């Protein structure tokens, strides 16, 4: 299976290992002559015919054979150990190529530590298997095959069908051991994924842990998990230590049968002491290296399980998010929702009911209602991060699909309600939006989200390193970097998702004033809970559960009695 | 010193390793006694025909060997048997092997007849008895080292597993006793790698590398002892061999250390970078940075590939390829010494000894093939030990007093205090304020004046450089931060929900609140548990944060868990930002009123939620401006309040 799964790599490179199989045959035969040479030499010594020139011939043959095997197996080592590295690298590239270009509904079903390990640990295991396991398997198989052939013709077939009797038992034992070790190793790989997940969770949540004083209550859980992992490690140690004795037993049985029956053959005069020594050396080289057979199966089944994990993660069908047939219409200004009955993958109810939303040309639309009413669900309908069940964004006539995700994603502005950054300088993560921005538009977006003053606090303006996540930055600063970054693009469609909830009222005034200046005839989706930036719009939809309670602008809402009617006054009387 | 710590962890388990080595010593002793049976079967039951003969009867005359079945005391002929080619000859009465013409020039000549085949077979019937005896002897001897090998393997497996468990536990405890700064300035994947992807390197250093090393070192010692038993001159070269392996371990180290450490560092970078990409995959799939992140990754991947190829040559002139050069040099010596002994026909003594040594060479190299296969892992795990050990041996750590203290009055106080991250950014300057049981709220519009800096200074996440913080006159530098952090609770500005049910998230895996803490959820959560199909205890939110839940709902759960714990001081950080919906934000301040039971620090950028506070601060630019209440509004807070309405 691991061979049938890794073959396509070899079918891609059958110029590098074809040269290496012939090379291994050569180095095995040349290194397999010395046994018979020694048998002949000792036979000559016993008869008293050992002559000086024979010693010179023997030592010369030994030296030349040693040099030949040295070099001509150095090439075989280099080739195969390089092939393993190449396999690992290409698999890693494929794995990250599949992780990308895949919508967010898979990250709820797939872990960040399971995937991180499924890259690093799984690929190092597959590399170790590709190199060392295949090396040993091919070498040992062909070596045993040829040793069984040479002792047959060149010594005898009775002495060699007789130490072969115990090898079928070896085969059945090797079958059972692998049959168990495969399951054990798939479990071990999943367990490493789980361990990485737990450590990642603990590391990410540290202030929440320290502020609550549960260091000890977490070292307890880690200790229990490590104890369970030890228990599993010993449920496999039991089997591995019950396997080795049968291996060594059978090796010793083959040795003893060969030795005794060869002595008996010598008694019948069908074989000589030189031939006895040769056969014993042949068996010693053939069957005694089997002590590493258990490690070979360990490597080969660990690799099989790791590669099965990689394969099952590497083909997931990437959800429903893909251009079917590019419609190739540059953005119509109309976004007309006809009937949208949507149901998240991890839900059993229609989270969104039929919503007849409609926004024409450039019109700020305000969507703000009870929490949990799914306004960011409607927004996610636009971005097509989730499969469409009944959604009909209907850009002009054409539905949401039939658009390039590159172009559709270029139309949208951004949807970061929770703040997100990357470990770099503030300049670089502002440049992170659009096509690397430009020379001075960075400063424009800086002193366009009322963020210029902040640079005084930062010791190195636009140059100080932004720490991992939000380290070295306050919450309002980080949101003000997000707005700047995503205003670098001057999007035709802008989506604000509670983008003003992490800064003061005074700076909120600057943003809305500067957003009013920036947004003139460009459609904007304002989602907020501060019911003041929603005052200006052609339409304001108040969201209640899966349905919009009321529709209108800032005026009729204060006329019709409803959610918006009571929410504005309370924020006004303050 | 890496090796000393490895030895100490090993010595934590002495019984296990000593018993295993003793059992394996027994097994190897049995196996090494093994080949003497081959030696003494050759020299006796095959070469007894070649020694003098004074029962074996062919033709009805010839007598029997001196030591053989049916031994009366009788010697009349002193006959002998000699080997010529594939034929044997029988001389009746009292060298060279030239063919009824047998000559021993050393001269006298005698007559002998060919022993045919059936008559030759007739000779070794007693030899058949001896062969079956010895064969059965060794066959029985095998099953004793059969149950010794099993025992020693199953014992080393426990020794390795226990060692790795202990090391992992120690590392985890140490990382939890590290300062927050350490985590602040290091990627999560980088630290995570040093715990999970780095200790696996040290596990293999124990499970297979060192276990195989001791087994091979136990097999080699026995083999050299047996070689000394047989010969004392060829055993001296055998002893010389080991310094070769020492020089094979020194060279593979002076040539693998740098590249192995580079590979490990690149692997840490690759774990960190992959974590970062997974976390922020929405900015990759919404701002079309996919190709640039792929390019960065591929840069790291090709660097790792290059260093691995910077090691692809050292491992190629090593291992079995090079283990076969010692094997053939052993064969050459076994030929040369025996030849220099047999030039004058003095080589017939070591015909079973020759076979024993020939078998011994086959013995010795397989342990060596085991040893060489781990030097790649040995020098790789030396790096991993250093990275983990440096973490385990760290002097900037903070001793933690685990015990939590009792309830304390809600008395917070701040003297002239001057905090600065990285010694240059003076966040706070001369901050001084007090509270007894009322709501003291810190407000600033500057957005970078250090509100959260004050909050995390109170928790001693970072140590202040000036002044002192005293709760009930208790300097926070009394350490035991578990008592300092148990008196008080925080709702983080950016909440982080853990995995498992929302009830588990509120409970936080503590055995203090029973299932009937729904009141905390029902305190401020309206119909959300009714919205979601099952109650708190049966719905598991998506692992890590509740991406299946909204930001406001996550913040609701975080605030509930802050209230689920009952702190003497309730600290909040923009606790009502993403749940600002006033229908529920008013239930958190109307039905969940702070009341006098708590001393609460309400932080927020909206004046509505702090209108009833009895102490308001400005702390602009790290310096305070106003100390009055809501109605004490003249100039600065007036501006902020006016725009809100
Ligand atoms: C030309 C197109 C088709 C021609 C035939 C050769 C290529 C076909 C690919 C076979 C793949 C397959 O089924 O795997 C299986 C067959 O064996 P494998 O896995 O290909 O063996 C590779 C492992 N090895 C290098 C150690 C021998
Ligand atoms: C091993 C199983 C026994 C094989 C028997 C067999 O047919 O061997 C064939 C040769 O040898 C081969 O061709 C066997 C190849 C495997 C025929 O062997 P045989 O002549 O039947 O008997 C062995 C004769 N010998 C000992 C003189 C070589
Ligand atoms: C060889 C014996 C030990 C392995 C387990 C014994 C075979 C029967 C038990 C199967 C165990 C699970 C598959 C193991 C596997 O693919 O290893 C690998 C073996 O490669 P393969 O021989 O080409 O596999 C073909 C059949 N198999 C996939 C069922 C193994
Ligand atoms: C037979 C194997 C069975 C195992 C012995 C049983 C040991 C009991 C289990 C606990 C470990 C203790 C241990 O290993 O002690 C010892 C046994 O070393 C092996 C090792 O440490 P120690 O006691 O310092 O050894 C010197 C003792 N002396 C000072 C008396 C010379
Ligand atoms: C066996 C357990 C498993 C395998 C462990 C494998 C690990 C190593 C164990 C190896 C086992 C042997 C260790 C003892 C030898 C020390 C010699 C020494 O320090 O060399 C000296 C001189 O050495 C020479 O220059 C020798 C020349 C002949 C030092 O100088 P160097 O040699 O130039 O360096
Ligand atoms: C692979 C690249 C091949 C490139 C091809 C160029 C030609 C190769 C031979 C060059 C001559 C050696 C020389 O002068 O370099 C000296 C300085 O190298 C060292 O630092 C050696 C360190 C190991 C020896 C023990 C030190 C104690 C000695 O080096 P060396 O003793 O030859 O070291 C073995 C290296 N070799 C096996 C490649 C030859
Ligand atoms: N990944 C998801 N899978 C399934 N359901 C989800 C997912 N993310 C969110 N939900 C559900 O969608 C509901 C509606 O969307 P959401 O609450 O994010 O918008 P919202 O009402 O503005 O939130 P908020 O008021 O907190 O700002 C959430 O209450 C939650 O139950
Ligand atoms: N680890 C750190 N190292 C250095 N400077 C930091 C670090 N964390 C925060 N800072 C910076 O030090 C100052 C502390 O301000 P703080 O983080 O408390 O913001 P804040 O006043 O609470 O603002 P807001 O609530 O509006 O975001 C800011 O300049 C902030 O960006
Ligand atoms: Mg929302
Ligand atoms: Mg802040």
């Amino acid at each position: 299976s691991v061979l049938k799964k890794l073959g396509w790599f070899f079918k891609a490179y059958w110029l590098r290992y074809t040269i290496a199989i012939v090379l291994l045959l050569a180095v095995n035969v040349i290194e397999m002559f010395p046994p018979k040479l020694l048998g002949n030499a000792i036979d000559d010594m016993k008869a008293g015919a050992f002559t000086a020139e024979g010693l010179l011939f023997y030592i010369g043959i030994f030296f030349v054979l040693t040099a030949a095997v040295y070099i001509m197996s150095y090439f075989w080592m280099h080739q195969l150990f390089g092939g393993a590295n190449l396999m690992e690298k290409i698999l890693r590239t494929k794995l990250m190529g599949h992780l990308l270009t895949m919508s967010p509904p898979f990250y709820e079903k797939n872990r960040t530590g399971d995937l991180m390990a499924r890259g690093t640990n799984d690929l190092q295991a597959v590399s170790l298997t590709t190199g060392f396991g295949i090396l040993t398997l091919v070498d040992s198989t062909m070596f045993m095959m040829t040793i069984f052939l040479t002792m047959g013709f060149l010594i005898s077939w009775k002495l060699t069908f007789a130490a072969i009797i115990p090898l079928p038992v070896m085969a059945i034992a090797i079958s059972l051991y692998g049959s168990k070790i495969h399951e054990r190793f798939t479990e071990a790989q999943n367990a490493f994924g789980a361990l990485n997940d737990r450590v990642l969770e603990s590391v990410s949540g540290v202030r929440v842990i320290r502020a609550y004083v549960q260091e000890t209550n977490d070292v307890r859980r880690f200790n229990e998990m490590t104890a369970d992992v030890y228990q599993k490690n010993m449920k496999v140690a039991f089997i591995d230590s019950l396997f080795e004795p049968t291996v060594k037993l059978l090796v010793g049985a083959s040795y003893l049968i060969g030795l005794g029956y060869g002595a008996f053959l010598v008694f019948r005069n069908e074989l000589t002491l030189g031939e006895l020594v040769s056969f014993n050396v042949y068996l010693g080289m053939m069957i005694w290296p089997m002590f590493a057979i258990g490690e070979l199966i360990n490597v080969m089944q660990r690799g099989n399980a790791s590669l099965d994990r990689v394969n099952e993660t590497l083909s997931y069908e990437t959800d429903v998010t893909d251009p079917k047939q590019p419609a190739d219409l540059k953005e119509p200004g109309d976004i007309v929702f006809s009937h949208v009955s949507f149901t998240y993958p991890s839900s059993t109810s229609d989270n969104l009911q039929d919503i007849s939303f409609t926004v024409r040309k450039g019109q700020t639309v305000g969507i703000a209602g009870k929490t949990g009413s799914g306004k960011t669900t409607i927004i996610k309908q636009l971005l097509r991060q989730y499969p469409p069940g009944e959604g009909s964004i209907t850009f002009s006539g054409v539905p949401i699909q039939q658009i390039p995700l590159d172009r559709l994603r270029g139309w949208i502005g951004y949807v970061p309600q929770d703040h997100l950054l990357f470990s770099r300088t503030v300049k670089e993560n502002i440049l992170y939006g659009k096509q690397d921005a430009t020379d001075k538009e960075v400063q424009q977006a800086i002193a366009e989200a009322h963020f210029e003053k902040d640079l005084h606090m930062l010791p190195s303006g636009l140059e100080t390193m932004v720490g991992e996540k939000g380290v070295a930055l306050s919450g309002g600063q980080k949101q003000r970097i997000s707005i700047a970054r995503a205003l670098m693009a001057n999007p035709e469609i802008l989506i604000l998702d509670q983008s003003l909830s992490a800064v003061d009222a005074k700076t909120e005034a600057a943003i809305i004033k500067n957003i009013r200046e920036n947004r003139k005839g460009k459609t904007t989706f304002i989602l907020t809970h501060r019911l003041s930036a929603v005052e200006h719009a052609d339409l304001i939809l108040v969201m209640d559960g899966g349905v919009i309670a009321e529709r209108g602008t800032h005026q009729e809402l204060l006329a019709n009695n409803g959610w918006y009617r009571e929410q504005y006054e309370r924020q006004q009387l303050f | 010193k890496i090796g000393k710590t490895l030895w100490r962890y090993a010595l934590l388990y002495r019984k296990l390793l000593i018993t295993a080595v003793l059992l394996l010593t027994v097994a190897v002793g049995a196996e090494l006694t093994g080949p003497f049976i081959g030696k003494k079967m050759i020299d006796d039951h095959i070469l007894g025909i070649e020694k003098t003969w004074y029962a074996v009867q062919f033709h009805g005359v010839s007598y029997v060997r001196e030591d053989r079945l049916q031994e009366p005391v009788s010697k009349a002929k002193e006959a002998h048997i000699y080997q010529v080619g594939m034929a044997f000859y029988f001389v009746d009465q009292a060298g060279n092997r030239t063919v009824g013409k047998l000559t021993i020039t050393n001269s006298r000549a005698y007559a002998a007849e060919k022993l045919t085949k059936q008559e030759l077979f007739q000779f070794y019937q007693p030899e058949i008895k001896g062969m079956v005896l010895l064969i059965a002897l060794y066959g029985g001897l095998l099953v004793f080292s059969v149950f010794f090998q099993y025992g020693q393997h199953y014992l080393l497996q426990m020794s390795a597993n226990r060692i790795i468990q202990k090391m992992r536990q120690d590392v985890f405890s140490h990382i939890q006793k590290m300062p927050i700064r350490y985590f602040d300035n290091l990627p999560a994947g980088k630290v995570v790698a040093r715990i999970t992807n780095d200790t696996e390197a040290i596990r293999d250093l124990y499970v297979t590398v060192l276990s195989t090393f001791v087994t091979s070192g136990i097999y080699m010692f026995g083999i050299f002892t047996a070689l000394f038993l047989l010969d004392v001159k060829l055993a001296f070269v055998a002893l010389a061999i080991v310094p070769i392996i020492w020089l094979w371990s020194v060279i593979y180290r002076r040539y693998a250390s740098y590249y192995n450490q580079k590979i490990r560092s690149i692997n840490s970078d690759i774990n960190a970078k992959m974590n970062e990409s997974i976390q922020g995959m929405t900015i990759i799939q919404a701002f079309r940075h996919q190709k640039e992140t792929m390019r960065e990754f591929e840069e790291l991947n090709e660097s790792h590939f290059y260093f691995q190829n910077r090691m692809l040559n050292l491992n190629s002139l090593m291992s079995h390829n090079l283990v076969n050069v010692i094997r053939n040099l052993a064969f050459v010596a076994l030929i040369w010494h025996f030849g220099g002994a047999s030039l004058n026909a003095a080589g017939i003594v070591s015909i079973g000894v020759l076979y024993a040594f020939v078998d011994y060479l086959n013995r010795l190299f397989q342990p060596i093939t085991g040893i060489v296969n781990q030097f790649s892992k040995l020098e790789l795990a030396r790096v991993s030990a250093g990275r983990v050990f440096e973490l385990l041996e760290e002097k900037n750590t903070e001793e933690a007093g685990e015990p939590a203290k009792e309830r304390a009055l809600g008395r917070v106080e701040f003297r002239d205090v001057s905090f600065a991250y990285q010694e240059g950014e003076e966040v706070l300057k001369h901050i001084s304020f007090t509270a007894q049981k009322g709501e003291t709220v810190a407000l600033v519009g500057h957005t970078g004046s250090g509100k959260s800096s004050i909050l995390n200074l109170l928790f001693r996440f970072y140590d202040a450089q000036k002044g002192d913080v005293l709760i009930d006159g208790k300097s926070i530098y009394n350490m035991s931060r578990q008592e300092l952090r148990s008196h008080m609770g925080i709702v983080l500005q950016d909440p982080y929900l853990f995995s498992g049910t929302i009830g588990s998230n509120v409970s936080l895996d503590d055995e203090r609140m029973t299932e009937e803490e729904i009141k905390n959820a029902l305190r401020q959560v309206g119909a959300e548990p009714l919205l979601k199909k099952l109650p708190k205890g049966i719905n598991e939110p998506v692992i890590e944060k509740g991406s299946t839940l909204s930001s406001g709902e996550r913040q609701l759960i975080s605030f509930a868990r802050a209230l689920a714990f009952d702190p003497a001081i309730l600290i909040l950080d923009q606790a009502t930002a993403h749940i600002d919906t006033e229908t529920e934000a008013v239930i958190q301040k109307a039905l969940d009123v702070v009341k006098q039971g708590r001393t609460t620090f309400v932080i927020a950028h909206r004046l509505s939620t702090i209108r009833n506070a009895d102490q308001i601060l400005v702390l602009d630019k790290g310096e305070i401006v106003e100390r009055g209440n809501h109605e004490e509004l003249m100039a600065l807070e007036g501006q902020y309040y006016q725009m809100y309405e």
